[PDB]
């Protein structure tokens, strides 16, 4: 069994051949070994030490080639062969990576045997050009009611998830992954989004929790989690989103759909800072590496929506940025805000105030907007945007002798706000998003008192399932709400509200 | 060479150590029965209920 | 299934540390000397084959 | 299906509004609805009866 596998493995290593180029470490300090030798070395090429640590050679300096160690300092020690691997940083990519937790290099860290992969592709390749890209046109329903109505997310357009520190930012993201199960399970291959979650700089315990949570909701089977944990060396952390993008490319190029959620680019930044400053490359604004705008921009633009010429693939992306004390003027947030094409701004106050997901309706924007949103959901929730806008403006007036008009707004507004809460770590199908929102929009639930709004929500769903799962099925499949369907819906809501 | 030496040594000189199926049992959840059919028992049999109901709530339909 | 997989993992690390014990034995032998001759001729064969 | 029974039930519930005789009658219909809704989600939750002797 295991004995046979080991016997296969010993047999599976063979004698080597003469290995071109060698170095001897000139000095190794600070995890920045600087090696004298390596006469022909391609820039950014992976070089392997005597000890067994791997490194890449970010600085090719005029007389020494400055390797950055991908492991603990102790491994390399002054003067020691530095072999030239001879392939610029590349990671296995393929359909086969589906369901394995792999580290930045690509080695299986899930321990579910060798990663079967169909190609190894370089980890720095340039983004799709002007003529390859065709404008966004396919909704991606995240399943959170607030995201799906208030801020639509479409295939192939990066949108930030910028919010306050440890306000369960990751939760908002994780919810998106869960909802993709609904489309994923089936047989329509122009519907499956194969998500890849890139956990950069998160403690190994946190990523273990992530792994378990995904397994619990039976979601590992369209997930690949590239994890470069907090422990892992600063080069590995640096290459972690770049590597991840390459994993995504197989999906994009082969013409599937996929969503890669880089969590959190704030920590990606910190890693780049560590590398650059230690390599003595010139410092820059807020002591962040000089070309830091350029680094983030390279990563985030690999996301795209390919034209029909180029196989109609996509690669939606959702970077998560941690705003330190909510200061959105900070250099690393500001750069990212510019680069991205949308924002979801989770606000700590809202989180505390029990609105979870805590999307601040005002300060979130979708720049690709109406291209996304299921056609049905668009129809019955144009109103929803406008109503909430009024509720925000008239919010402060909730401190007396108030006009009837003002009071009408307040009743409708409070009920809507209460309605848009979603219980954590459970997604909600699109076919039930359109009915629930319909009720609030048509003002049926205005009468219902705030405490009973929650009870009403679940009841409405069960009521819809019993009374007219014909109506629900029509809503789901037709995907567009015809006047006749809206008619039936009005009746159904009337019946439901009456009971 | 060294490959051969390792191969030879590993395979030959030691193999699997003891490990019993019985010891395994402790670490796994064992099968147990789905006890009880869980028969429901008839409720409200006879017109005892009916006489009670006709009499008890006399509230007429309006 | 879970314990079966665990037991396989337990086997893999157990037979691994036993391999380390055989390695310490191998590096003692004057095979340590005799295999240098093997390496010597192998390098001769290799570098001439380039 | 079960929905036929229930469609007649709820049509009758909003008719039962128009009878004031009800006391706990509507609660009996509500109860039958509850457990009816439970059995359908039970039935939809259902595992395949036996473990796969092929894969598992």
């Amino acid at each position: 069994e295991v004995s046979s596998i080991l016997e296969e493995r010993i047999k599976g290593v063979s004698d080597e051949a003469n290995l071109n180029e060698t170095g001897r470490v000139l000095a190794v300090g600070d995890g920045i070994a600087r090696v004298f030798g390596l006469n022909n070395i391609q820039a950014e090429e992976l070089v392997e030490f005597s000890s067994g640590v791997k490194g890449m050679a970010l600085n090719l300096e005029p007389g020494q080639v400055g390797i950055v160690l991908f492991g603990s300092d102790r491994l390399v020690k002054e003067g020691e062969l530095v072999k030239r691997t001879g392939n610029i940083v590349d990671v296995p990519v393929g359909p086969g990576l589906l369901g394995r937790v792999v580290d930045a290099l690509g080695n299986p860290i899930d321990g579910k045997g060798p990663i079967d992969a169909a190609g190894r592709s370089r980890a720095q390749v340039k983004a799709p050009g002007i003529l390859p890209r065709r404008s966004v046109h396919e909704p991606v329903q995240t399943g959170l009611k607030a995201v799906d109505a208030l801020v639509p997310i479409g295939r192939g357009q990066r949108e930030l998830i910028i919010g306050d520190r440890q306000t369960g930012k990751t939760a908002v993201a994780l919810d998106t992954i869960l909802n993709q199960k609904r489309w994923n399970n089936g047989s329509d291959e122009s519907k499956k989004l194969y998500c890849v979650y890139v956990a950069v700089g998160q403690k190994r315990s946190t990523v273990a929790q992530l792994v378990q949570t995904l397994e619990q909701h039976d979601a590992m089977k369209y997930s690949i989690i590239v994890a470069a944990t907090a422990s892992e060396a600063a080069p590995l952390q640096y290459l972690a989103p770049f590597t991840a993008a390459s994993i995504g490319e197989w999906f994009r190029d082969n013409g599937k759909h996929a969503l890669i959620v880089y969590d959190d680019l704030s920590k990606q930044a910190v890693a780049y800072r560590q590398l650059s400053l230690l390599l003595r490359r010139p410092p820059g604004r807020e002591a962040y590496p000089g070309d830091v705008f350029y680094l983030h921009s390279r990563l985030l633009e690999r996301a795209a929506k390919l034209s029909e010429k180029e196989g109609s693939g996509s690669l939606t992306a959702l970077p998560v940025i941690e705003t330190q004390g909510g200061d959105v003027s900070a250099y690393i947030p500001t750069n990212v805000i510019s680069i991205t094409d949308g924002q979801i701004f989770l606000e700590a106050e809202l989180f505390y105030k029990g609105i979870r997901p805590a999307i601040n309706v005002g300060l979130s924007v979708s720049r690709v907007g109406s291209a996304a949103q299921v056609k049905a959901l668009k129809q019955v929730a144009g109103s929803l945007k406008l109503f909430l806008a009024q509720y925000r403006e008239v919010a402060a007036f909730a401190q007396s002798d108030l006009d009837a008009s003002t009071k009408q707004t307040l009743v409708r507004g409070e009920r809507l706000t209460q309605l848009l809460k979603q219980n954590q770590y459970s997604p909600l199908a699109t076919e039930e998003q359109v009915p629930l929102i319909y009720a609030g929009v048509n003002g049926h639930l205005d009468g219902i008192e705030l405490s009973r709004i929650g009870e009403f929500e679940s009841s409405f769903l069960s009521y819809l399932k019993s009374n007219h799962n014909e109506l629900l099925t029509e809503i789901r499949e037709k995907g567009e709400l015809s006047k006749e369907l809206l008619a039936s819906l009005k009746s159904a809501t009337e019946s439901f509200v009456a009971t | 060479n060294v490959i051969q030496d390792l191969y030879l040594r590993e395979l030959k000189d030691t193999k699997l150590a003891p490990s019993t199926l019985q010891d395994a049992e402790g670490n796994v959840k064992p099968w147990n029965p789905p006890q009880k059919p869980n028969l429901p028992e008839l409720e409200l049999q006879g017109p005892e209920a009916l006489k009670a109901y006709t009499e008890q709530n006399v509230e007429t339909a309006h | 299934v879970r314990y079966e997989a665990s037991l396989r993992q337990l086997e893999q690390r157990q037979l691994a540390k036993s391999v380390i014990s055989r390695v310490q034995s191998e590096l003692g032998n004057p095979k340590f000397q005799e295999k240098v001759l093997q390496q010597s001729i192998s390098e001769i064969e290799q570098l001439l084959s380039k | 299906a079960k929905s036929a029974a229930n469609k007649l039930d709820w049509a009758k519930v909003i008719s039962s509004l128009r009878i004031t005789g009800s006391t706990a009658t509507q609660l009996s219909s509500f109860k039958k609805r509850n457990d009816e809704a439970r059995r359908q989600l039970l039935e939809l939750q259902s595992q395949p009866t036996e473990v796969d002797f092929s894969h598992y």
